[PDB]
């Protein structure tokens, strides 16, 4: 608290993000459940180059 | 209960000037205090040492009893073994703590094993 | 309820000098 | 008759308060070993702490003391590391084992 | 706390680690649920040598 009040600045940095995507079942209903992007993040970053 | 012990040391110095007449007074003081605080609804806790046995013909898995603690004619409480007193296996003719070990403790009262059985001052 | 019992022991000394 | 009285005073107080029902907490440093023929997955023991002839308490390893793997002839804290702590009592690992003043 | 402030150092040891891996179901989706590496740690350590 003393360091905060002295003038030091406190920063927030994003570490990770988790979220689902949407697929289609037999019907026309979009389903987003148990479809975590975390399943594909490592492979996509591994086999691709960023621009 | 709650037992508190307090020690106190005081030193004072005063000067009086009247009209003439001067006066200087020094003072030392020592204090010892004891204090006992108690409630009246949760005046004490109890924990039981018990042991399960089997006398039937078949083994019993995941044994859990609902038992009554009664003092004189008043049922003190009803306790069901929640998670730390569940007998995984009970073979016929054999106690749950196998002969040689020590009995088991029944103290917790709520569902998630975080409470103690209270008794008031009269009990 | 909440019942508290307190006991206390105090010992004091003082020296006064005026003018003697 | 007039009079002026000045006074200075210093006080030092010490106080020790103690409950005699939860007079102390205990934690254990223990270690699981295996001596059978087959490995055991998700090992969790129910253990008894006993002082003299009174069982102090029964504790089941809830979530921070569960051994994921135990191979025959090997300890769970594999040799070279330190034993594991056993303090929490309730199911959701938020409590400590209490002992009263007599114990 | 007194031992900490006197000068003694405090260490951390990694006792164990748990986590899933990723397989494929009938569709092209990658599933990582109930696939704990702990199921294979003992066997892999038993039947193999480390380099």
């Amino acid at each position: 608290l003393k360091k905060l009040d002295a003038g030091k600045q406190i920063k927030l940095e994003t570490t990770q993000v988790s979220g689902n995507f949407g697929t289609k079942n037999s019907s026309g209903q979009i389903v987003t459940e148990g479809n975590s992007w975390s399943d594909y993040i490592s492979q996509i970053d591994s086999i691709s180059a960023s621009i | 209960e709650h037992a508190s012990t307090d020690q106190g040391k005081t030193v004072s110095r005063a000067t009086t000037n009247s009209k003439n007449s001067t006066a200087v007074q020094d003072s030392n003081g020592e204090s010892w205090n004891t204090g006992l605080s108690i409630n009246k609804g949760e005046s004490a806790y109890i924990n039981a040492n018990v042991r399960y046995y089997n006398t039937g013909t078949a083994p019993m898995y995941k044994v859990t009893p609902t038992t009554n603690l009664v003092l004189d004619g008043d049922t003190l409480s009803t306790i069901k073994a929640q998670e730390n007193q569940i007998g995984n296996n009970l073979s016929p003719g054999d106690t749950y703590p196998k002969k040689g070990l020590s009995p088991l403790a029944l103290n917790t009262m709520d569902q998630f094993s975080s409470r103690l059985i209270p008794i008031n001052y009269d009990q």
